[PDB]
C-alpha cells in the first residue's frame, strides 16, 4: 500500500 | 454562406417567423436572385408541416446566400413586412451603430419563460436559491458580458473539490435575462469528468448531438466510429446555425477537452478542479476562484437554510469549529446540515466530535453533490497527480492544518530524487495548483499552508505505515547546530504544534 | 398574426362563414388596404370550390395582417352584414370585457376524459373507492394545487411499507377534477421499485415512450443503446408538447431517479418508503 | 448564352422588374425577333401569377438570345422606360468601362467570413496573437500572393521541431484578407503525422471528406476499401467544385504525401521538419526556412507575455543562459515560461540549473504544443533516420555544443578519403534540423544546445565514455603524426580546450 | 543506443 485504494 | 451575425438576427426572430410566415411564399421570389437550387427548392416544397419548411429554408438557406439581402427584399414584398422591418433594425443596429444592439433590438422580447425553456434545453442544472454567493456570481456575469463579443474564449471557473463552482455557474446563468438573449443566444452545458483518452472524443459527440436537431436525432449514424477530424467537421459544420453559443464544460479534468474547444474556435465556461489545463490554450484565458467559504459567509450560509444561531460561548465555538474542521468547503458544509438531524448545537458538536474520530466518513451523507463524501471527490484528484506530487502530497499529513508553515521545514518530510532544495516549493505549487490541496503565500516568508479537510482526507486515506515514518523522518531533522510566522531562532523545535502531533502519535499505535 | 380569441372567432364563426361569402369579393380589398399580396389572392382566386377560397381566405389572412379588422369592416359593406355582427359583438365580448371562462367546464363528461381516458393512459391505478383516507388524499390534492403554478417540484407521500402511500395517490388524482386539466394538462404514472442501477435509466426510457404519440410506437427503436444525456435530452426534448404535466413515481427506492427528475426539471410525486 | 456582367444586371435589377412588368407582353417581339419560340411562349403566357411569368421569363430568356438587346429595346416602347434606362446605363457601365470592382470588397465584415467562417470551416487554428515572428509570416504571406496564379506548387515551410513552423502557418491565412478570398478561394488545413504506410491513402481520405458538402456526409460510404487511383480520381473529381484551392499539410513526415498531391496538381503549404521530402516534388519548388528565434527577438516573446527584463549583470546573464540552453526555440521556451511560476529571476536561474542535470525532462510542461517535451518531437525526427545516421547523430553526444568544428576533429568520432563524415552530417541537418552547416572558413558543422541535452539523457550510458574515449584515442594519434575564429589545425591535438564541458560529460557516464 | 529512440 501507498494509499488506501487513493481515497 | 452568412454568419454568426446574421444568424443572431435569423435565430433571434424565429418566434416571428413562426407566427407569420411560409416558405413557400419565398422559394419563387428566391430561386430568382441566385439563392437556391432545384433539389433545394424541391426539398422546401414539398413538406407536411410549415415548422419543416422553415427550419429547412433558414438552414438551407443560411448556407446559399452570398448575403443577408433577398430576405429583406422579400417580406416586404409579401405584406409581412412587419419581418423585414424587424431584420433591417438588427442589421442597422448593428453594421453602424454597436452596442446599441442589445439594448435597443434584442431586449425588448425577453421572457422569463424563455429562459427556462433555453436553460432545460441546454440542459443546464436548476441554479440554487436558498443561498447565493453574491460576489462570485455577479463576477462571473460581469465577466461573461464583457466577452460576449468575442468569437471564442475561456473563462475558467476553478476551485476546490466540493468548493462550489457548478452551482455558481448554474446560478450565473439563471440570475441574470441578459447573458441568454441579450449577450448569447443558446446555451450548451455538458459535464464532462472525462478520464480515459475515448473521454474527450466521446464527450464532443454528445456535443454534435446536444447541437443536433430534433429532427434527425432519429438519423444519428454509426458516428461513434467515425476520426476525429469527422467529428471536428460536422460540428462547425451543424454549428453554422449556432450563433454565439455558450458552452458550459462542467468539471473538465483532461486538457484535450481544452484542446478541442480551442480548435472548435468555441465559447466556454470550464469548471474544474485542476487549473493548470489552461495551459493548453495560446488564447483569451480569464479566470475565476471559488476559494473556501469565509467565515461569515457560512453563517450566511446556515441562517439561509434554518440553523439556529449561537448564544452560549461554547456554542459560536463549537461552530467555528464545524468552520475551521470543513475548511470553508460548501459540500462538506452541506452534507453536515444534512446530517444534522435534531437540529441541536449538541448533535453539531458530536458531529464535530466523529469527524476528527472517523474522517469524512462519520459525516458522510446524501447531498445535492454527486458524493456521498468528499473523499470519493478528492480520489480522483489524488489519483490524477504526477506520481511525485502523488508523494509529495501523500506526505503533507504530518504537518500542522491551518497552521502557516516554512519551505524548509517541509524540505524534510518531503522526497526527491544536493543543496537547494527549492524543488519542493515547485511541487507543493503544483499541489495547490491542481485541486487546490495546498495553499500558497508570498511574503513575509515563503510558506505554504495545509488546510484542515484536506487532512482528514489524508488522516483516514494514506497508508498507516507512511504517517509515522513521516513523523520520525521530521524528529531526526528537528535539531542540527499565532499570526506570527515562527522565526528561524525557533524551528529546531515543532513542539509549539505538540498537539496535533499527540494526534497523530495516538492514531498510529491503533 | 392573430392570437387565442380571434382565432377562436374565426374558428367559431365557421358553420356561418360556410353560408354566404366569397373571398374573390375581398381580394382586392385585402390586396387593397395593404395585407393581402397578388399571388396570395392569385392562389385564392383560381379555385374550383367556394369552401376552397374559403378556407385559403382563413389560412392566408391570418399572416400578413397585424389584427382581424379588414374583414369585419368588410362584412359590412358586402350586404353580409350579419357575419360582422357576430364578430364585433365578439370582439366586444373580449376587448370590452376582462372576463370570458377560465380554465372550467362548458362540454361536461370530463368523467370520460379526465376519469377515463387521461388517467387510464398515464396508467394511473383504478382509485380505491369503499375506504378513503380523507386527511390524507385531501392535503395531496391540496399541496398539488399550490404548486400547479411551480415549474418543477417534489411532494414526497412517502410512509411504511404497505402503509397504503400508492393508493392515496391513486385517489388524489382520480377524485377531484381539477388536478388534472385545471392544473395540470396530462398525468403520467410510472412504478420504479428499481434496485439495480441499470434500472434508473430504463425508467426515463419508458417515460420517453410514455410520452411518444400513438403515431411511432411502431417506429421505437432498438432505443436501449444511447448515453444518459441523450435519453435525458430526448425527454426534455419530447417535452415540449407537454405544458403542465404531472409525474407520479410510484414506490421509488433510488436516489437516481430523483436526480434525473431534477435535472429533468420534472413536475414529481414520489410515493417511496424511504425518506 | 448571357454572361456574368449581363445576368449580373438581370439579377441586380429585380426588385425593380417585379414591381412593374409582364412577360406577355415581350412574348410576340420576342416569338417575334426570333429568340423564342411558341412552346416556350405557351409556357410563359399561361402562368397564374406574375411571378410565374417573370421567374420563366428570365430563365428561359438566357438560352436563346446571342445577347441583351431585345429587352433594352423593349421596356423603352412598354412606358416602362425607368427600367431600360437603368439596364442601358448599366451597359455602358460595362461596355464603355474597362473597369469595375476586381476581386475586392463591397459588402464588409470579411471578419466573420475569412476569419470565423472560412479558416474555421477548413480546420485552421486560431492564430497565435500575443507574440508574431514578423518576417517569417511576411515571407510567407508574400511568397503566397506569388502563387495565386499559379496551377500546382509546393511551399515547404519547414524548420526544426517546436521551430514554430505551424504556428506561422496559422498567423499567416488569419492575418491577411487577401489569400483566403482574393487569392485563392477556399483553405483546406489537415495534420498529416503519417508513419505508418496505411497513412498517406488515409489522409487524402479525409481530403476528399474536407471537400464533401454538408449534404451528403450522412452517405459517407465504407469508403475505405476503394483503389488508391480511385480515392485520388474522387479527388480530382470533387476538386471541380474548388477555384483557386489552398491546401495546408502540417506536419509531413511521409514523401508518399507530396507524391500524391503532385499527382493530384494540388496547391501546398507544407509545414515539416524533414526539408529532404521536396525531392520527391519535380517543380518550383520554393522554400521558407524557420531559423532559430534570434537573442532578441527571444527578448521580443519574453517581453510579449509578460517577463521582466534584467538589470544586475548575472541577471541579463542568466537569461542569456536560458537562451543560450534552449538555443532560439518557441516551444521549449514556452514551456519554460509556463514553468517559471512565480516569474523571479531566481527560479528562472533555477530551472536553467534543472535542464542541465535532468536534461529536457526537467522543464516538460503544459505548452500549446502536442508534446510534453521536446524530447518527445525530436523522437520521430530520430527514428525515421537512416541506421547509419541514427549512428552519427547518436555518436555527436560528445561534441562541444555551440561550438564550429572541422570535418574531421568530427571524423574521429563518427562509424563508417572521409568527406562521406560530411555527407552524413548534412544529411542530418536537412532531416529535422538536427546540426548546422558553415560552408567556409573550413567545411565546418555545429551542434546546438537544445539538439544535445537531447541526446545527453537518451544515448546509450555506456557510448557517451566511449565516444570521449575514442576521441582522445584519435586525437592523440594526431598527436604523434608530429570566438570568430575557427580553430586551427596546429591545435587540434588538444581538445582540452573544451575540457570544462567534456569535464562534465565524462561524470555523466562513469559516474 | 537510443532508449527507445
Ligand atoms: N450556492 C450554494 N447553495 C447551496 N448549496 C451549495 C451551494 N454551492 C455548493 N453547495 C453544496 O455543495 C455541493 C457541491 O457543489 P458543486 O457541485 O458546485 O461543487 P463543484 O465545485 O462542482 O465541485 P466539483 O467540481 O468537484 O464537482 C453542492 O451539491 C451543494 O450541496
Ligand atoms: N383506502 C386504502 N388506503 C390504504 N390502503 C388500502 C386501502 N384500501 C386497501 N388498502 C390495502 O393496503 C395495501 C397497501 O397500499 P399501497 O399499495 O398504497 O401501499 P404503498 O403505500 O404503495 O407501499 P409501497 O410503496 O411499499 O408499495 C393495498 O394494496 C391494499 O391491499
Ligand atoms: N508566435 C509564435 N511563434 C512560434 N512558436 C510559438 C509562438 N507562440 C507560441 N509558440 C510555441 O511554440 C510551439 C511550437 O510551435 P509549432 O507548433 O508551430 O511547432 P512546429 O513548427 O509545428 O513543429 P512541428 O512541425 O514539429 O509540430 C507552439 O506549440 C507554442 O507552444
Ligand atoms: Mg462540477
Ligand atoms: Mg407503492
Ligand atoms: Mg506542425
Amino acid at each position: 500500500p501507498l494509499f488506501n485504494f487513493m481515497g | 454562406m452568412l454568419c454568426e451575425i446574421e444568424c443572431r438576427a435569423l435565430s433571434t426572430a424565429h418566434t416571428r417567423l413562426i407566427h407569420d410566415f411560409e416558405p413557400r411564399d419565398a422559394l419563387t421570389y428566391l430561386e430568382g436572385k441566385n439563392i437556391f437550387t432545384e433539389d433545394h427548392s424541391e426539398l422546401i416544397s414539398k413538406m407536411s408541416t410549415r415548422l419543416e419548411r422553415i427550419a429547412n429554408f433558414l438552414r438551407i438557406y443560411r448556407r446559399q446566400a452570398s448575403e443577408l439581402g433577398p430576405l429583406i427584399d422579400f417580406f416586404n414584398y409579401n405584406n409581412q413586412s412587419h419581418l423585414a422591418d424587424f431584420l433591417e433594425d438588427y442589421i442597422d443596429f448593428a453594421i453602424n451603430e454597436p452596442d446599441l444592439l442589445r439594448p435597443v433590438v434584442i431586449a425588448p422580447q425577453f421572457s422569463r419563460q424563455m429562459l427556462d425553456r433555453k436553460l432545460l434545453l441546454g440542459n443546464v442544472p436548476k441554479q440554487m436559491t436558498c443561498y447565493i454567493r453574491e460576489y462570485h456570481v455577479d463576477r462571473v456575469i460581469k465577466k461573461l458580458d464583457e466577452m460576449c463579443d468575442l468569437d471564442s474564449f475561456f473563462l475558467f471557473l476553478h476551485g476546490r473539490a466540493g468548493s462550489g463552482k457548478s452551482v455558481i455557474a448554474s446560478q450565473a446563468l439563471s440570475k441574470s435575462d441578459q447573458l441568454i438573449g441579450i449577450n448569447y443566444d443558446s446555451i450548451v452545458w455538458l459535464k464532462d469528468s472525462g478520464t480515459a483518452p475515448k473521454s474527450t472524443f466521446d464527450l464532443f459527440t454528445d456535443i454534435l448531438l446536444m447541437l443536433k436537431s430534433e429532427d434527425d436525432l432519429l438519423n444519428f449514424p454509426s458516428v461513434e466510429h467515425v476520426t476525429s477530424v469527422v467529428l471536428k467537421r460536422m460540428i462547425c459544420n451543424a454549428l453554422i446555425d449556432r450563433p454565439n453559443t455558450l458552452f458550459v464544460f462542467d468539471d473538465v479534468v483532461q486538457e484535450e477537452t481544452i484542446r478541442w474547444a480551442q480548435e472548435l474556435r468555441l465559447r466556454c465556461l470550464v469548471t474544474t478542479r485542476d487549473v493548470e489545463i489552461s495551459n493548453a490554450a495560446s488564447q483569451t484565458c480569464e479566470f475565476i476562484e471559488v476559494t473556501s467559504l469565509e467565515i461569515d459567509e457560512c453563517y450566511d450560509f446556515l441562517e439561509a437554510y434554518g440553523m439556529p444561531m449561537p448564544v452560549g460561548e461554547k456554542e459560536e465555538d463549537v461552530l467555528n469549529k464545524t468552520i475551521e474542521l470543513s475548511s470553508g468547503n460548501p459540500a462538506t458544509l452541506m452534507m453536515f446540515f444534512k446530517s444534522c438531524e435534531p437540529k441541536t448545537f449538541e448533535k453539531m458538536a458530536q458531529l464535530n466530535n466523529k469527524l476528527e474520530s472517523r474522517g469524512l466518513v462519520g459525516v458522510e451523507c446524501i447531498t445535492p453533490y454527486s458524493y456521498k463524501s468528499l473523499a470519493m471527490a478528492l480520489q480522483r484528484c489524488v489519483e490524477v497527480l504526477s506520481d511525485e506530487d502523488r508523494s509529495a502530497l501523500a506526505f503533507a499529513v504530518v504537518m500542522p492544518p491551518g497552521v502557516d508553515i516554512p519551505v524548509k521545514l517541509w524540505s524534510c518530510v518531503i522526497p526527491v530524487d544536493e543543496q537547494l532544495d527549492d524543488e519542493v516549493a515547485d511541487r507543493l505549487k503544483r499541489l495547490s495548483k491542481r485541486g487546490a490541496l495546498l495553499s500558497g503565500k508570498r511574503m513575509p516568508v515563503l510558506t505554504f499552508k495545509i488546510d484542515h479537510i484536506i487532512h482528514m482526507f489524508l488522516k483516514h486515506v494514506v497508508d498507516a505505515q507512511t504517517i509515522a515514518n513521516g513523523i520520525s523522518i521530521l524528529e531526526q531533522r528537528l535539531l542540527e547546530i499565532e499570526t506570527v510566522i515562527r522565526p528561524e531562532d525557533f524551528p529546531k523545535f515543532m513542539q509549539l504544534h505538540q498537539k496535533f502531533y499527540d494526534s497523530l502519535k495516538n492514531f498510529a499505535c491503533c
